[PDB]
DNA sequence: ATGCATGCATGCGCATGCATGC
DNA sequence: GCATGCATGCGCATGCATGCAT
């Protein structure tokens, strides 16, 4: 029996490979493949447009018919390879593609997709450890001593059937050769459907995606990310002689959603790098991204300042006697209700990239920290991330924190200071990095914030968790007629106006880019800087003195 | 409870019913079966199959009580009801002029009645809760003290006692006549 | 047609052929019969429909069926399962017949409703095992797609040959022996190379609402399967007809000894969202055969009068009187505001509904709105003081029924999504519950972060609270924020809070005592309609006299709220009168904001508070 | 004859109700 | 007037012991 679909999608596979013209007249895959020679690299990467340039009818083959067609494809490409170079035979290769030009809902994938080769997005929630998996074994028959091989094992460990010889028919009786086998990197991911894809009342639904050699990298918690593969059912009505089914994904390639100084400098374009370089020579950088990243509001230019210096951050450091120095910056807001208080937070959430956000009681203490569960094809033990693990080096807002439980700000309080998160339970014990920056907005204690009175007297607030934060900031709601007309301005023009009232200088992916080449910058500190230090903290501490109004806060 | 020895807590058993015979006993109420006693399988466990089920001026109320002749015409015209057209009474008084026999009298005169002392039927004796099932092994839910008494009459003693939900609840009964109940795993709305 | 049946085949068909070409009523009207000739046959012009569109599936009316027959009908709900394929078929043939040269995916396929209601699911019993069945109820579960086989594939393990095999009976039975080498037990079954059908099930709360006494609502699980899956959404309400089964039970897994007591299955064919007494859904607003020219036409005539705002006031609730103030605030409500976009602004979610509070004394008749709300509006939820928790509302953990999957189960307020929440007794709320209710008034989404679960809903909701004063009595020496006793940032939130007091006049009175006396002793489809048209077609922009209006009257309501005593004024007041004015762009079929709609905006604004009559100096009312 | 489903503790995570202490 | 300490039900998974259906 012949598989003549098979066979013609081999042929015109490897034509494409071999005569496959480039812009230059060259050939890329040809240089591609020439790395294959290192025992790292298994998989080559194929882009799909350029497949839609060279045969459209093998581009609908391989998309209506993927998972008959792929083993060929991989078999094409060993026989390609083997022919350009020398490679042991034990060595397997396999092929990918990235430039889908469709995508498909989660909610999408119907039965009648199964098998197909179709582009999906997510977000990743929990990731399980690395493991070999069988390909296709060798089984030894313990009647006639007949070595059977290559048996496909699918996805279930499955003996052969009957032996292959016709005297013999053993079905129950066989032997596996562990050191003749064939085995492949596996790795288990959870992903969750996006909220911008949920229908009314409904609850994000989750998927299950396998990884295979290379691909197993890639595809971290809490990431964003767009796969490309296929939808195959795997066992979880019955059969006789003259059924539970469960959806698993697998995917072929991983890339990020929306996409070491001199390696970032090599990563980035002609026209990146020349506006990094624009961005980098201007003053009003101080003041063009405090009208970036906050146009509709009005006023309260020491809160931007204050957010911008946050999400820069600092440089942490360690001394000789094992002891840690923050490096990070916390920041905290106090305000009459009603005063732009919640919409930096959401700001600091649509414009960063990982980032958290909590509110009072909705967020429990198994919710932040973490925890553990089992595997559940292993004996070892996975842990799930909370909410400060997920925000690790980025920015967590804290809304409501007041209404935090007092075992929640001593959580709280632990991980600002200690920076690690420490668990012991079900036979686990494990230390983990939670290296955030806490953005927090409270409220006063009557409602509104009395003048008379210290900062202490007006926040319930304890006096650790207190001290930590670096930065407080007071907003006051004045019965000024000028404001008021301000802010109406202001208000009816964004109104009037969905989105023809901005006028940003840069956009948020300059500024994403130029924050992630400055934060790797570790600048030292000069010495008549420290003399500077010296005398502006001499003059800090002698403004507390007795001959002025009492202040809010000490020095 | 008069035939509880003393001392003792009353026991219980179980009863089958198929045929014609479903949809005759209700809980709450008081009934008599016929029926054979038969074992399960030298240990067994006994049950009962039920072959017959059975249920057990006019200003007259408690005659035992002396006086109070303009207190009980309104317990009548509470029992006869209007034409929503639901009645509810309230007493206050000072201890010792008898409060608790009348509406003892009232609990035992109306089919369906229900009595409440106070807090030993608070909370999930009120309302209604989730269960298992004997049968399909899975969750129902069964109502209070108010869902049994649907349709009649509830008495309720030493009300200002009560706890706030129980209150709230009971103002909730009585101007609106459903329950709403919304916590983790129950939601649903109760006709009383 | 197997034996125990009365069924024939050919009379059913021919029967069917005839009366798809024959049926004619007369009593349809153009109300509910669109685009459709009454004069000529009403399935013929259906069927003409279908091939002008493509759609292979036809719904038919038992009804229907019932008045042109009764054998058929009573056949028909007796034993679907031989009489359908017979109406496929014969729809099919008539289809081809008729319009050759068409172009489908497969044959057409029909879909009975509207059989005889039964009127509560525990009244049924075995008798009507695998019959017809119409219930109406609420969605609260639905779970994820179900791949079912139709049939399988076999590989063979030394020759490879390609064999596919049909399920028959539920039951596949694999080839023991090859077709080309004769080997025994030398075919492998491959699940990839098989075909598949998408199943889902459902979960249904029952509320018929004359229940008898004592009995408690019931919950039913359905089973859907092709097409469709995820045809409805939780806190839906629907009509479902389908087919009763009943299911063995094992006694465990791997013993093939079954439970002598079986369970009940109900199995889906249609769906129906069309209610008497409720308005319009979503679904109906996205599909352009709900208005015909003629309702359209008298709609617009009806909208250039100048009453007509005041006329649905007056239609809105003729049950309680007067009370012409919150009756269009209600209806404000329930028009809404423009739904703005400012995702590349950054700002995030904009509100663009109505809360409402309605704060007076329990002698009020507050409740009755609240229930005549919840009954009309579908997509209502309503809870009454601490009968509901905070972990009650959004949502809580629960594992699914068979594995450990960790399903988070939606609460009161995520089923309100796109719907209205009615709460009574305001004050018993804690301070926990009320938490969350801070998030959800402005954000429109909640965030839930536990064990395991980290994720965003939306909780696109509109709110209407009642409360009552401290003593359960408005004490006249007591100002307004003393005898709320709420916090201003959960005032704050509120577009209109009504001060219901009681004025004891005499005419008030007679009035009420007269119309409570005559209670012993517009149309709904017309407002229906023009709600439907008004909420689904305009989208209102405003002017720059709107503008300046709206920041005059944001400065007057500053200077005014600035006295202590009364509730102040803060900028989110601002925006809602945006909303408001938006709300009568709507009333009158206005694309664009003028001043008049800014104008009652803010006449509507200053007589809610009862400012007009409160001192401005001691925040005392008095009338 | 052998491997597996089930009965019986026990930890885990959670929500809910009753009491009290500031 | 409310958050918290102290039981207690609920739902679940996990580990240890054993008893026999295919
Ligand atoms: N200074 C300001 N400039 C512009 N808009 C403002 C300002 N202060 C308040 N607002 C508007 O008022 C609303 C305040 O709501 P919010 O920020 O949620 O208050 P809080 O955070 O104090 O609860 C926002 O929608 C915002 O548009
Ligand atoms: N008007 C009356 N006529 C006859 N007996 C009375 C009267 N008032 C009180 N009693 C007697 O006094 C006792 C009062 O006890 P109880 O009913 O518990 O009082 P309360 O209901 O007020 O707590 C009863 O046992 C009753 O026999
Ligand atoms: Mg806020
Ligand atoms: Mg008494
Ligand atoms: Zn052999
Ligand atoms: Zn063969």
């Amino acid at each position: 029996v012949r598989d003549e679909v098979a066979e013609k999608c081999q042929k015109l596979f490897l034509d494409f490979l071999e005569e496959f013209q480039s812009s230059d007249g060259e050939i890329k895959y040809l240089q591609l493949a020439e790395e294959l020679i290192r025992p790292e690299r298994n998989t080559l990467v194929v882009s799909f447009v350029d497949l839609e340039q060279f045969n459209q009818q093998l581009s609908t083959t391989i998309q209506e018919e993927f998972y008959r067609v792929y083993p060929y494809l991989c078999r094409a490409l060993k026989t390609f390879v083997k022919d350009r170079k020398e490679i042991p035979l034990a060595k397997d290769f396999y092929v990918a593609f990235q430039d889908l030009p469709t995508r498909h809902k989660i909610r999408e994938l119907t039965s009648s997709r199964i098998g197909l080769l179709t582009r999906i997005s997510g977000q990743v929630v929990r990731t399980h450890p690395v493991h070999p998996e069988l390909v296709s074994g060798t089984f030894l028959c313990l009647d006639c001593q007949t070595v059977i091989r290559d048996v496909e094992q699918q996805f279930k460990y499955t003996q052969p059937n009957i032996c292959r010889n016709p005297v013999c028919a053993n079905r129950r009786r066989f032997l596996l050769d562990t050191n003749k086998s064939r085995f492949v990197d596996f790795q288990k991911v959870r992903i969750q459907e996006t909220q911008a894809e949920l229908p009314r009342g409904s609850i994000p639904r989750s998927l299950e995606v396998i990884l295979r050699a290379e691909a197993v990298e890639s595809a971290q918690a809490g990431d964003k990310c767009d796969f490309t593969g296929t939808l195959i059912v795997v066992p979880d009505a019955r059969a006789e002689t003259n059924l539970s089914y469960r959806l698993v994904f697998l995917a072929c390639c991983v890339a990020p959603t929306n996409p070491t100084a001199e390696s970032i400098k090599n990563q980035m374009t002609v026209k990146e790098w020349e506006k990094v370089f624009e961005m980098s020579q201007d003053k009003n950088l101080y003041h063009n991204l405090c009208t970036s990243l906050f146009p509709t509001i009005h006023g309260n230019d020491e809160v931007k300042r204050g957010v911008l210096l946050m999400l820069f951050g600092g440089v942490p450091k360690t001394t000789g006697e094992g002891t840690s120095l923050r490096g990070d910056i916390n920041v905290c807001i106090v305000g009459d209700p009603s005063t732009a208080k919640s919409q930096f937070l959401k700001h600091v959430e649509e414009f960063s990239p990982r980032a958290v956000y909590t509110s009072g009681k909705a967020s429990s203490a198994a919710g932040l920290t973490a925890a553990v569960v089992r595997d559940e094809e292993s004996h070892e033990f996975v842990i799930e991330a909370g909410a400060l693990m997920l925000a690790d080096n980025g920015v967590c807002c804290i809304d409501e924190f007041d209404k935090m439980d007092v075992r929640d700000q001593v959580a709280i309080h632990e991980a600002m200071e200690q920076q690690t998160i420490s668990i012991t339970k079900a036979g686990v014990k494990a230390t983990l990095n939670a290296r955030t920056s806490i953005l927090a907005a409270a409220n006063p204690i009557s409602g509104h914030y009395d003048r008379s009175k210290s900062l202490k007297q007006n926040i319930n607030l304890s006096a650790p968790i207190m001290s930590r934060f670096d930065l407080f900031f007071i907003l006051v709601d004045e019965c000024n007629e000028v404001t008021d007309y301000a802010i109406a301005r202001r208000i009816v023009d964004l109104h009037s106006r969905i989105e023809e009232s901005i006028d940003r200088v840069y956009s948020l992916d300059d500024i994403r880019r130029y924050l992630l080449f400055a934060r790797q910058f570790k600048p030292k500190i000069s010495k008549e800087s420290e003399d500077f230090i010296v005398e502006q903290y001499k003059h800090l501490r002698q403004r507390d003195g007795s001959g002025v109004t009492k202040s809010s806060w000490r020095i | 409870s008069d035939q509880v020895p003393v001392g003792n807590i009353p026991r219980s058993i179980t009863v089958l019913v198929e045929g014609e015979n479903t949809r005759i006993a209700q809980p709450g109420d008081h009934v008599s079966v016929t029926g054979i006693f038969l074992p399960i399988l030298l240990l067994s466990e006994t049950y009962l199959e039920a072959h017959r089920i059975v249920k057990m001026l006019a200003a007259s109320i408690a005659p035992e009580i002396y006086g109070h002749e303009d207190v009980k015409k309104a317990l009548l015209l509470l029992l006869v009801g209007g034409v929503r057209g639901n009645i509810n009474i309230c007493l206050m008084g000072d201890p010792g002029v008898a409060k608790s026999q009348l509406l003892s009298y009232i609990d035992r005169l109306a089919p369906r009645s229900q009595y409440t002392t106070g807090r030993g039927s608070s909370g999930v004796g009120l309302t209604a809760a989730v269960l298992r099932d004997s049968v399909s092994g899975e969750l129902t839910l069964e109502g209070g003290a108010l869902v049994l008494a649907d349709q009649g009459v509830c008495c309720i003693d030493e009300f200002d006692k009560m706890a706030e939900a129980d209150r709230t609840a009971i103002h909730e009964v009585m101007e609106q006549q459903t329950i709403s109940i919304a916590k983790a795993g129950i939601l649903t709305t109760l006709n009383a | 047609v197997i034996w125990g049946t009365d069924v024939n085949v050919a009379a059913c068909k021919e029967n069917f052929q005839r009366f798809l070409q024959r049926f004619i009523d007369p009593l349809a009207k153009e109300e509910e019969n669109v685009g459709i000739d009454i004069t000529e046959p009403l399935y013929m012009q259906r069927l003409g429909e279908i091939n002008v569109i493509g759609e292979p599936f036809l719904n038919v009316n038992c009804e229907h069926i019932k008045s042109f027959d009764k054998n058929l009908y009573r056949q028909l709900i007796s034993y679907p399962q031989e009489v359908i394929p017979t109406f496929d078929m014969a729809v099919n043939e008539i289809f081809f017949d008729r319009y050759p040269d068409s172009i489908l995916e497969h044959q057409i396929q029909v879909r009975p409703f509207n059989a005889l209601k039964t009127k509560n699911m525990r009244n049924l019993n075995p008798e009507d095992i695998d019959q017809l069945i119409t219930i109406s109820g609420m969605v609260i579960r639905t779970s994820q797609l179900i791949p079912e086989m139709q049939e399988a594939f076999f590989q063979c393990q030394v020759c490879a040959h390609t064999t596919r095999v049909e399920m028959d009976r539920g039951r596949i039975a694999e080839p023991s022996v090859c077709g080309r080498c004769h080997t025994t037990h030398s075919m492998a079954l491959i699940h990839n190379r098989s075909l598949f059908s998408d199943k889902q099930m459902i979960k249904l709360q029952e509320s018929p609402e004359d229940m008898p006494a004592g009995q408690t609502p019931h919950t039913v699980i359905l089973f859907a399967h092709n097409d469709l899956v995820d045809k409805v959404q939780p806190g839906d309400r629907v009509n479902v007809t389908g087919i009763y089964r009943a299911v063995p039970i094992r006694v465990n897994p791997r013993v093939s000894n079954v439970k002598s007591v079986y369970k009940t299955h109900i199995d889906v064919i249609h769906y129906r969202k069309t209610d008497a007494k409720r308005l319009h859904g979503l679904d109906e607003e996205a599909e352009q055969k709900l208005f015909s020219e003629k309702r359209v036409e008298l709609l617009k005539e009806l909208s250039r009068k100048p009453d007509i705002y005041e006329r649905l006031a007056s239609a809105l609730a003729p049950s309680i009187y007067e009370h012409e103030d919150i009756k269009k605030g209600i209806l404000l409500q329930l028009f809404g505001g423009t739904r703005k976009d400012f995702s590349h602004t950054g700002r995030g979610k904009f509100r663009a509904e109505i809360n409402i509070l309605l704060c007076g004394d329990p002698g009020t008749s507050k409740s009755q709105l609240l229930q005549y709300v919840y009954n009309l509006v579908p997509r209502g939820q309503y809870t009454s003081g601490k009968g509901s928790s905070a972990v009650g509302l959004t949502a809580y953990v629960m594992k699914d029924p068979e594995t450990r999957q960790l399903v988070l189960q939606t609460g009161a307020l995520v089923l309100s999504d796109n719907g209205i929440c009615c709460i009574d007794e305001f004050d018993k709320m804690n301070e926990s519950t009320r938490s969350v209710l801070h998030e959800v008034m402005e954000q429109q989404t909640l965030s839930i972060a536990k064990a395991g679960i980290i994720c965003q809903l939306n909780a696109r909701t509109s709110v209407l609270a009642a409360a009552n004063p401290i003593e359960s009595q408005w004490n006249p020496k007591k100002t307004t924020i003393e005898n709320i006793q709420l916090p201003h940032t959960l005032l704050s939130r509120f577009d209109l809070i009504f001060l219901m007091l009681d004025p004891q006049d005499e005419a008030y009175d007679r009035r009420l005592a007269h119309h409570l006396v005559a209670l012993y002793y517009l149309d709904m489809a017309v407002l229906k309609d023009y709600i439907a048209y008004a909420h689904s077609t305009i989208m209102p922009r405003l002017s720059e006299e709107a503008s300046q209006a709206l920041i005059e009257a944001y400065v007057d309501m500053r200077k005014i709220g600035s006295s202590r005593g009364m509730v102040s004024a803060y900028p989110r007041q601002l925006e809602s009168l945006i909303r408001l004015a938006e709300a009568h762009a709507k009333v009158r079929l206005s694309n664009k904001v003028e001043a008049i709609d800014v104008e009652e905006a803010k006449r509507l604004h200053r007589e809610a508070l009862k400012q007009s009559a409160t001192d401005p100096r001691t925040g005392i009312v008095d009338i």
